[PDB]
RNA sequence: AGUUGCGGCCAUAUCCACGGAAAAGCACCGGAACUCGUCAGAUCUCCGAAGUUAAGCCUGUGCGAGCCUGGGUAGUACUGAGAAGGGAGACCACUCGGGAAUACCGGGUGCUGCAACUU
RNA sequence: GAGUUUGGCUGGGGCGGCACGACUGCUAAAGACUAACGCAGACGUCCUAAGGCGGGCUCAGCGGGGAAGGAAACCACGCGUGGAGCACAAGGGCACAAGCCUGCUUGAGACUGUUCCUAUUGCGGGACUGUUUGGGGGAAACCCUGGCCUAGAGAUCCCAUGUCCUAUUGUGCGUGGGACAUGGGUGACAGAAAAGUUACCACAGGGAUAACUGGCUUGUAGCAGCCGAGCGACCAUAGCG
RNA sequence: AUGUUGUAAAGCACUAAUGCGCUGCGUUAAACUUUGAAGAUGUCUUUUAAGUUGUUGCCAGUGGGCAUACUGUGGUAA
């Protein structure tokens, strides 16, 4: 897959069409004060070993490709998912007819 | 009704009957209906069901014999006849077809020499 | 080993031909279907003798090759090499299968593999035919009698009233041959109808008077 | 272990007991997702449906 | 045997031998109204708006009209009862149904003479059809049309 | 009575050979400063009216190829509903119903709608 | 040294294969539905164009011609119903096109509702409407919410990002919680966190299921017939076949 | 009254096969179809025959089947 680096499309802040920049979105860190991590950490103290299963038996190579669309005015972002796509390229070098 | 008879032809015997044998059915084995209830054919029960109309048994027989456009009401007023077996038997396999030598199917105008031994 | 003949005698509902889903099929054992002089003219051999089927069954490719040799050798010894034309009329298109239990798997996975070939045959179908002269009649009726000892079941031998291998009755062919409507070239024939251009119709009359 | 897989035997006799009944068509007030051009003339559009499925 | 949407339709969705090509123009000029009967009949050359193969050859009743489309209502059997279904079909897979031609020209003439009877006062509604009856009578004549003498005729064979 | 403009149904209208045609039309046809487009005014776009019915369009002909519709093939092949029929089987028969298909023969060869114009 | 686990289908089980999720043609008996460790194949991808729209064109192949030029180079005339192409399996579809060349573009926009496969039912994949202080192509009618159509698919609980809200004695907060929408994954694909051995062995059952006899069957095994090409110095049958 | 279908049979118009004669004669098809039944299957009209149901409450057993007439598939066959 080869995708361009800019696009004109609708911005929900400006409420019209403008120019955006394109890149790939990614996951941040988990933080230790969210109530799920709080709950999981008090359960693992003391004696007992592993509580809470962890997955073996995996089958998948790819992940969905999710785009980041960043408006050059108002600096507003929105995300957008696409299909599986092993390889991704954002620069270019368009294939010539 | 001719198509419907083509569907049940391996279980019944059908055909044509004259007027002297039709009078001998209704006077010997005839009854009426009050709706699921079986009543005897008297002159008084006949007037109550056909008010300004038929008043005797001989009038019922002469509407059936012709078309006469009272056919449908007179035929629904009658109760089915329950006959005996024929004296002498059947003379055949009896589940064979008539044109093949049995008793089931169309006897067209020779139906009278089986029906007269069952009354 | 070649299983006995009673294992593949009777017809399945559908034929199983060699074609592009099958691909592993052995070659047919009969390769010649036309013997004798085979280039004679249509007027030369007027008589036709057939062998007709009284069964519905398969005919092995081995039985067709064995009956051809048996019938050719008799006509060459009693009639003469250039005095008959013999034709086989069946062609074995159907393929046979075997399940091949050589301690094996049993009835598990039992769709079988290609084994041999046969021709399918129906009531009143011809199997062998001979056209010859009117004098070698008893030689042709005796050659075909020896050859149906190679086939299973019942078959009949008939002398027909058609003209040779034309598929046309003897007396219709004759009164069209007197009106000059039959073009006779080496081996084959042709009829002339009253259907096309009038110019094209009258060249045909000129061919049918010379050729 | 190894048993039968599938049959339609007896299933026509079950489906036919008590007849095979038909419901009744709605009354045109029950249809959803109608176009705005029909919502305008709703009074005389219901006449065409209600008088054809109950005629 | 698998269960995709166009499962097992090699012969059902095919053109019919020197009848290829896209829909003709008169198929866009028909006028549809609420309450009409229509036949569903797929054209395999038009990809859009087509219904499932179950409905090919069924007759339905129109309950709404869109700018490019129709809504049709009809019955489907599911093992022991019937159920109402709502189909969305484009105008290219539909044609007017002639299934009510007999019943409409008969009910028209009935009300025709009804108005022509009230004009004269003498009227009567009952005009039911009747089934074909036994047989009337015949008067066959042999002044011409001489008989032909048929029979059993012995059996012949040619081979 | 026709032709032309815009059509519906889409071969009885298509394909191949020869011929005909009054008035209009429809064309072919003469050019390149402007508009537009090419290697090329051949096609496409602009401006014209000397010439010609040679072609295209329209109409006739042909024991013409195709297509359309009938007959024969034939009450044949196959088949819905039955019955303790025959046969080692493969399969054949009987009663009441429905019913095809090449090869061969005959006849046909567009039908219509709205508008403008022509002695 | 302790506690525990070491799937299923299956012409017995095991080894092998996957008929365990899912697409196309046939088996399938002219509406739909219809089985086998039945037959023949394909799937976990690929594409900023191979997506959208405007315009102009005609393909495989054949016939007659042209310096070096040959079986195959390129120019060019007359024909060509598709006999070619259209990411991939197969089927269906298509000619002033859905194929080839070419111009401009990011509709592969933001939201919202009805319906089909499809039901007693979730997820998923398609079809059709509406609303926009919204686009692209085109003179315009008109078309466009990915790929010519039928495959390319992932719950509960938890975490990450965005929009709208919020912590009950009052007010804030560099500390948290929620609704809705997307992504992180369970291929045994309605989704446990899991290695072997027992001939030292145990218990609940099973003729729903093997290892001996009987019964049905006869491929294989054994024993027989029919034909008449040849052999037998001559001579088909003395004997052979 | 008016729609839908591609089997049996048959056939060579397309795809795949098959012998000769130098235009005809000969042989084929579950994954071929120019044709094409018997039978099935939609809708309108009781203003056709013949006949005479609607709504809802609380709940059980069952989810190893087998035979046969006609009709298929695998198997030499049972
Ligand atoms: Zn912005």
């Amino acid at each position: 897959v080869n995708i361009p680096k800019t696009r004109n499309t609708f911005c929900k802040k400006c409420k019209g069409y403008s120019a955006h920049k394109v890149s790939q979105a990614k996951k941040s860190k988990d933080n230790p004060r969210a109530q799920g991590n709080r709950r999981y950490a008090r359960k693992q103290r003391g004696y007992g070993g592993q509580t809470k299963p962890i997955l073996r038996r995996k089958a998948k190579v790819t992940k969905k490709l999710v785009l980041n669309l960043e408006c050059t005015k108002c600096k507003f972002s929105h995300q957008k998912p696409l299909k599986r796509a092993k390889h991704v390229i954002f620069g270019g070098e368009r294939k010539r007819k | 009704t001719r198509k419907m008879l083509q569907i049940i032809k391996d279980h019944v015997a059908f055909g044509t009957i004259g007027m002297e044998l039709l009078r001998k059915l209704v006077y010997t084995k005839g009854s009426g209906r009050n709706g699921h209830v079986r009543v005897k054919l008297t002159n008084e029960f006949i007037e109550d069901m056909f008010d300004g109309k038929i008043r005797c048994i001989e009038e019922l027989v002469h509407h059936i014999y012709n078309g006469t456009e009272m056919f449908k009401k007179v035929n629904s007023f009658l109760y089915p006849f329950h006959l005996s077996p024929p004296r002498g038997g059947f003379k055949g396999q009896k589940s064979k077809s008539f044109n093949d030598g049995g008793s089931v199917g169309n006897h067209q105008d020779l139906l009278s020499n089986l029906l007269e031994r069952m009354i | 080993g070649r299983r006995p003949g009673r294992c593949y005698r009777y017809l399945s509902k559908k034929a199983y031909p060699k074609s592009r889903f099958n691909r592993g099929v052995p070659d047919s054992k009969i390769q010649i279907f036309d013997l004798g002089r085979r280039k004679a003219g249509v007027l030369e051999f007027p008589l036709l003798v057939n062998c007709i089927s009284n069964e519905r069954e398969n005919l092995s490719a081995e039985a067709l090759e064995a009956a051809r040799i048996c019938a050719n050798k008799y006509m060459v010894k009693h009639a003469g090499k250039d005095n008959f034309h013999l034709r086989i009329r069946v062609y074995p298109f159907h393929v046979l299968r075997i399940n091949k239990m050589l301690l094996q798997t049993g009835m598990r996975g039992s769709f079988g593999k290609p084994y041999g070939r046969a021709a399918r045959v129906v009531f009143n179908q011809p199997i062998l035919s001979i056209r010859t002269k009117e004098s070698f009649r008893d030689a042709a009726v005796e050659a075909l009698r020896r050859a149906k000892n190679k086939f299973p079941g019942h078959q009949k031998i008939q002398v027909s009233s058609k003209f040779g291998f034309t598929n046309m009755f003897s007396d219709e062919f004759n009164k069209l041959n007197e009106s000059g409507r039959i073009i006779l070239r080496g081996g084959s024939f042709s009829v002339i109808r009253e259907k096309g251009s009038i110019d094209k119709f009258k060249r045909d009359l000129e061919y049918a008077a010379n050729n | 272990a190894k048993r039968k897989n599938h049959t339609n035997h007896n299933q026509n006799r079950k489906d036919h007991r008590g007849g095979i009944k038909k419901p009744k068509m709605p009354k045109f007030s029950e249809f959803l997702g109608l176009h705005p051009a029909t919502l305008a003339r709703l009074e005389e559009a219901g006449k065409l449906w209600n008088a054809a499925t109950s005629r | 045997r698998s269960k995709g949407y166009r499962r097992g339709t090699r012969y059902l969705f095919s053109q019919d031998h020197r009848k290829h090509g896209v829909a003709h123009v008169s198929k866009y000029l028909e006028k549809y109204e609420i309450g009409d009967m229509v036949d569903i009949l797929v054209n395999p050359a038009m990809m859009k708006g087509m219904p499932h193969k179950y409905y090919h050859g069924r007759t339905g009743r129109v309950y709404d009209v869109k700018p490019r489309s129709l809504n049709v209502a009809l019955y489907k059997r599911v093992r022991g009862k019937y159920v109402i279904k709502k189909i969305i079909v484009r105008i290219e897979h539909v044609r007017k149904s002639r299934c009510s031609e007999e019943s409409q020209k008969r009910i028209l003439m009935a009300a025709e003479m009804a108005r022509d009877a009230e004009s004269r006062g003498v009227v009567l509604a009952p005009s039911k059809r009747k089934i074909e009856g036994p047989r009337k009578a015949v008067e066959v004549s042999l002044d011409n049309n001489q008989p032909i003498e048929v029979g059993y005729e012995p059996h012949v064979v040619i081979f």
